[PDB]
RNA sequence: GCAGCCAGCUUAGAACUGUCGCGGACCAGGGGAAUCCGACUGUU
RNA sequence: GGCGUGUUGGAACAAGGCAGAGUAAGGGAAGUCGGCAAGUCAGAUCCGUAACUUCGGGAUAAGGAUUGGCUCUAAGGGCU
RNA sequence: UACCGAUUGAGCGGCUCAGUGAGGUCCUCGGAUCGGCGCCGAGAAGACGAUCGAACUCGGUCGUUUAGAGGAAGUAAAAGUCGUAACAAGGUUUCCGUAGGUGAACCUGCGGAAGGAUCAUUA
RNA sequence: CCGGAGCGAAAGCGUUUGCCAAGAACGUUUUCAUUAAUCAAGAACGAAAGUCGGAGGUUCGAAGACGAUCAGAUACCGUCG
RNA sequence: UUUACUUUGAAAAAAUUAGAGUGUUCAAGGCAGGGCCCCCCAUUGAAUACCCCAGCUAGGAAUAAUGGAAUAGGACCCC
RNA sequence: UACCUGGUUGAUCCUGCCAGUAAUAUAUGCUUGUCUCAAAGAUUAAGCCAUGCAAGUCUAAGUGCACACGAGUGAAACUGCGAAUGGCUCAUUAAAUCAGUUAUGGUUCCUUUGAUCACUUGGAUAACUGUGGCAAUUCCAGAGCUAAUACAUGCGCCGCGUGCAUUUAUCAGUGGUGACUCUAGAUAACGCCGAUCGCGCGCGCGGCGACGGUUCAUUCGAAUGUCUGCCCUAUCAACUUUCGAUGGUAGGUCCGUCGCCUACCAUGGUGACCACGGGUGACGGGGAAUCAGGGUUCGAUUCCGGAGAGGGAGCCUGAGAAACGGCUACCACAUCCAAGGAAGGCAGCAGGCGCGCAAAUUACCCAUUUCCGACACGGAGAGGUAGUGACGAA
């Protein structure tokens, strides 16, 4: 499990139960409403604001806790040769435990949040399964 | 970079002043006040360059040190007052009542006596902040603070307040069809009628303004300055509201008038 | 001095970045709280903007609240029992946020008897010796006895919570930041959060 | 799926602590750069 | 288990010896044919180890840090 | 004009291992003192500890700049000696790879190539 | 026989017979259905000489000896190896 | 199913450059002035373009990708 | 203006480079009569500096017994504010600065504007009068007075009340947001309310101003993040963490977010689409030169942003400085000593040495331009003007 007591600051515990807020057309799905996890950096459970920008990418690695590595591709135009060059910038985004089937090749839409780590500033808001089984 | 900057180079000044580059190095840095530095005009310029009533920078000091100028009826002493948009500059000693209003382009014009209209102005509200025990607040255009607002006013409407009492007399709701004077660059001074308002969740909203001759364009929601309900303005406008005569059209008027004089 | 900047760390790629400028004042740092338990020692710190910040070095009293009921009474902090960050914040008796402590239960019982009129933290077998405690078991007026009846029906606290009332030490938790706020406020554990820390205390003390 | 019981001996980490002292006796390689000769171990 | 200190006792504690590989301020091989002599190092743990090489090595290279006592925590099993 | 080169190189310069560490901040304390007036208050010097850390003494590593006995090349001179390697069948066809040998160009073997002196040689 | 003929990615490959598993082209109303082309990094193969370890060493023949020629041959030529 | 691509507008400092306007005696430049005894370039000026790329705003759907149904957890209506 | 010409040869057609040609910018050579503009110690040495100056500031309005002049301007003096701007240089710096973009719902503020908001009790103290120490400094000591805008003083619960700033816990739903754990409400609890001043009337009064506080504003602005964009180098291919490297939990810390730091856990993050490392005669950009188009090269340099003040490091004060025309050390360098000590930072404006191929006057003044303060008055080597000037241009 963990070492501290996982709890939401706004709501009160059981006495003698989830809080969600995303907005911007990415409201809480049915999996993150009831839920079984507790974390402060979740787009739904935690306290994170979608305020800066909206981007997209493809998840490449799932070898971290609540975080995955996406790949954001683009083409840079070189004026001299009148051509483009294939560039890509990987970003580490915070993956909420509610999202499933995000193994590899999945399209991830992210939103700019407050700095949650040394490199993480975006949170997953949409998961689109590729053409497979 | 250790703190606040207190100088302003002449070439770094806003273009709306038209300063002489061969007289000095620094521009008159407008004193801190109700308006942005980029959207104002130093009181020295309006008295030395626009009105030409002052010849140097020390003679314009003698204007404020004798208590003759009074923005919104209140006599000021700082020769670098912002004197932003809709700021009524009345001169009771000389009977002149100026309002710094924009031309078809972006510049500060010499709009003369508007006595029966100069007693008030128009202010764009910014936010509706709730005070204690449920008392809302409204922040107006020239930093004037008005409390106890009507529950029907929003963060985009305009209001009129008298220079003495400073109370909201009338307000103009923001919707498609209101007279407006676009502000914010490339349309500064273009007077027209609002026609549409695009919505963008999480960013700026786009609005479309149609001028008198049908010169419709687009701009951000934060660029609307409603000046009249429907198609009738409240205060007197300068020579040419929002017609925006093109380079060819301005060329025709200059040759046809000089040949007759 | 101490700084919380980023230009002294390694980049996300792992490469060392050279400092663009020397240490600035707007990014300074100050020593840790290490708030012990002691009588009324608080230093004031001038901060960014000419404001004031209260540095709590040692505090003995705590304005804790009761979770299940609606009761906020300031009580004397006794000792720390467990901390999820590290066992060093309890071996040195440092009051920080989100650390479970054993706070006194005298203000909690003083209000429970005056509101519910039901003995909870009394020893099994012993009776109320002082006269001041018999006034909570007297006969009152008609308008006074009617309200105590509807309050006695809802008073069965959890058995895991009534045990601490016998020893006068309630398992509370500092829910405020002492080094910054200067006050060791918090609340009392109840329900599932009370059982979680009790299991960690049992393993640490086993 | 664990509860109960039993069984050692190592390892890591932490606090505290004494005069910064602690492989406290005992036990227990000084090292480096080169030349010559014989390869080495062995033998006399 | 064995024994009276190894073919004798007693009293002194000079020189000079032999041994204790006794210790020695400041200097640190200026001693000497010559660092002869003994001095330094030393165990263990955690780090870090070049020139060169037959690729095996060199290597405990070199160079560092730690080491006590006490009170705890954690992990490493078996059996019904 | 560069290279190699013992020197166990070196004037020369950057980040760092491990030590030592001024100074300040902070903390734990200390209580010289003067305002009350024999207790509450202010309170300097100074000290423990923590922290930031200049700098210094030794090392590791990287970059960079230089000395060097001597050795071995390149180029520019005069083309001096020797022989004729190549250019006509260059008088042993040339040349490549490879190896060995030889004052020197070169010789030879093996396998190539024509950039050969054969685009051809007869049922 | 053996050619301006074939085959192989090239180097390269020709006595008989046998064994072994490949390959182009062509044939096709078969089959698969864009599974591609070219390709830093990486790899197989790669004449001959050479190198290490065995066998065998006919002939040839680096080196080497000697015989001839030349002003001089440390070569071409010759014997031998 | 969403991109690349093109067009429009705000944004895309000033100066400089391009460049409208003005006889600094001309020009480099400057942002200022010809004429009628307190009016007169119609309360003398006055503009604009460009500002790559990226992001942002409103169309098109050609080219090139991508993608919705094959053990149909298929699209629609049911009930 | 979308341009070529000489040179291999006996001669020829080619490949091909050299040379020729024209701007550009540094130096230099010779020459130089006029006018209007105008660069000018950046390049090697962010090497080192003699002297002087560059921030002080007084209104009718916080405090006014120098009799110097005579109530009143008063010099000194205490309080307030500025000195964190400007200027200079380009050493450092290669996703860093910077540019576009934009986030602070992840942050605070002096001045300005607009809000709003216990009859004045207390004791020193400066200038000064007076006594002195040290060779010496913007050194001060002892005593004696005398000021503060310095310093200090219409309900819940249950008889009978009535301003609050913050910190946690709980309940409910005024104005908002694309989205608040927003702004509001309520419950249990826990240093902001003016002891101040001027020109001035009537008969227990009012109407004119300043200064200043409290939380919300505004504005001049700062600070930290999102997206995109940097030259050369693979003879730099893997890199980052036994001291945070990547992520997770909690907390600390700061105005605030965050490995910013601490502790427990995971073995991650980056990388051939060039990470990492190294080099740069690298401050970034706006721009400059040259160009048919495409480009090449340059940008120390007056604007913007950043960086630094010999090298670092650490601080005080303040709203804002890790300030150096402010301090505390060490390092480098250096000055006056009576040898005890004391005092130093011209990559500010002139000037000197050195360095070099290479770059001006110890000049005049706050009038313009403006900036700073108590301000009409005072201050500004910021700036303006002139000298030197064949950078360059008309
Ligand atoms: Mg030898
Ligand atoms: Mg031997
Ligand atoms: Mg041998
Ligand atoms: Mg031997
Ligand atoms: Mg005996
Ligand atoms: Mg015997
Ligand atoms: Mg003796
Ligand atoms: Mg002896
Ligand atoms: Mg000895
Ligand atoms: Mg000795
Ligand atoms: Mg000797
Ligand atoms: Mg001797
Ligand atoms: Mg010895
Ligand atoms: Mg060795």
């Amino acid at each position: 499990n963990e070492r501290a007591y996982q709890k939401q600051p706004t709501i009160f515990q059981n006495k003698k139960r989830y809080h969600r807020n995303v907005g911007l057309g990415f409201k809480t799905p049915r999996e993150a409403i009831d839920g079984t996890y507790i974390d402060k950096k979740c787009p739904f459970t935690g306290n994170v604001s979608i305020r800066g920008r909206i981007l997209s990418g493809v998840v490449t690695k799932m070898k971290m806790q609540r975080t995955i590595v996406i790949r954001r591709d683009y083409l840079h135009y070189i004026r001299k040769y009148n051509r483009f060059e294939k560039r890509h910038k990987n970003m580490s985004v915070h993956l909420s435990p509610c999202f499933r089937d995000v193994t590899v090749g999945d399209i991830v839409t992210v939103g700019e949040c407050r700095p949650l780590s040394k490199t993480v500033r975006f949170n997953v808001l949409k998961v689109t399964k590729a053409a497979g089984a | 970079a250790r703190g606040p900057k207190k100088h302003l180079k002449r070439v770094a000044a806003p273009k709306h002043w038209m300063l002489d580059k061969l007289t000095g190095v620094f521009a008159p840095r407008p004193s801190t006040g109700p308006h942005k530095l980029r959207e104002c005009l130093p009181l020295i310029i309006f008295l030395r360059n626009r009105l030409k009533y002052a010849l140097t920078g020390d003679e314009v000091k003698k204007i404020c040190m004798q208590r003759f100028i009074k923005i919104d009826g209140k006599v000021r002493t700082d020769i670098t007052y912002p004197t932003g948009f809709m700021d009524v500059v009345s001169i009771e000693k000389t009977g002149e009542n100026f309002r710094l209003i924009y031309d078809v382009k972006g510049r500060f014009t010499v709009h003369r006596i508007t006595n029966e209209e100069a007693k008030y102005k128009l202010c764009k509200v910014r936010k509706i902040l709730i005070g204690t025990k449920g008392i809302p607040h409204l922040v107006t255009h020239d930093a004037r603070t008005i409390r106890y607002p009507d529950p029907l006013i929003k963060v985009n409407d305009t209001i009129r307040i008298d220079l003495d009492t400073g109370k909201i007399t009338d307000f103009i709701k923001f919707e498609t069809g209101n007279m407006c004077m676009v502000t914010g660059g490339a349309n500064l001074g273009r007077i027209g009628v609002i026609t549409n308002r695009e919505k963008h969740p999480g960013s700026f909203d786009v609005v479309h303004v149609k001028d008198s001759i049908g010169n419709s364009f687009a701009t951000r929601l934060s660029n609307i300055f409603v000046i009249g309900k429907g198609n009738k303005p409240w205060v007197s406008l300068p020579r040419g509201k929002g017609v925006r005569l093109t380079i060819a059209e301005e060329r025709d008027k200059r040759l046809a008038a000089k040949q007759s004089s | 001095g101490i700084s919380r900047d980023n230009w002294h760390k390694r980049r996300r790629t792992g490469g060392k970045r050279k400092p663009v400028h020397k240490k600035r004042k707007y990014e300074l740092g100050r020593p840790a709280a290490n708030t012990k338990i002691g009588p009324r020692r608080i230093h004031t710190i001038r901060v960014r903007g000419g404001n004031k910040k209260y540095r709590a070095l040692r505090l003995d009293v705590g304005n804790f609240s009761w979770g299940s009921e609606c009761c906020t009474r300031k009580t004397r902090i006794i000792d720390v029992v467990y901390n999820a960050s590290n066992n060093e914040l309890v071996r040195t008796k440092t009051l920080v946020k989100n650390c479970v402590v054993l706070v006194d239960s005298t203000p909690y019982r003083q209000w429970y008897e005056s509101h519910y009129a039901l003995p909870l933290g009394r020893k099994k077998g012993a009776k109320l010796t002082p006269e001041e405690e018999e006034i909570l078991n007297k006969k009152r007026s008609k308008k006074v006895q009617k309200k105590f009846t509807l309050r006695r029906k809802t008073a069965k606290i959890s058995p895991l919570l009534e045990e601490q009332f016998l020893q006068g030490k309630l398992l509370a938790c500092i829910s405020s930041r002492p080094g910054q706020c200067g006050r060791a406020d918090g609340y009392v554990l109840e329900g599932k959060e009370l059982e979680f820390y009790l299991r960690k205390i049992k393993a640490k003390k086993g």
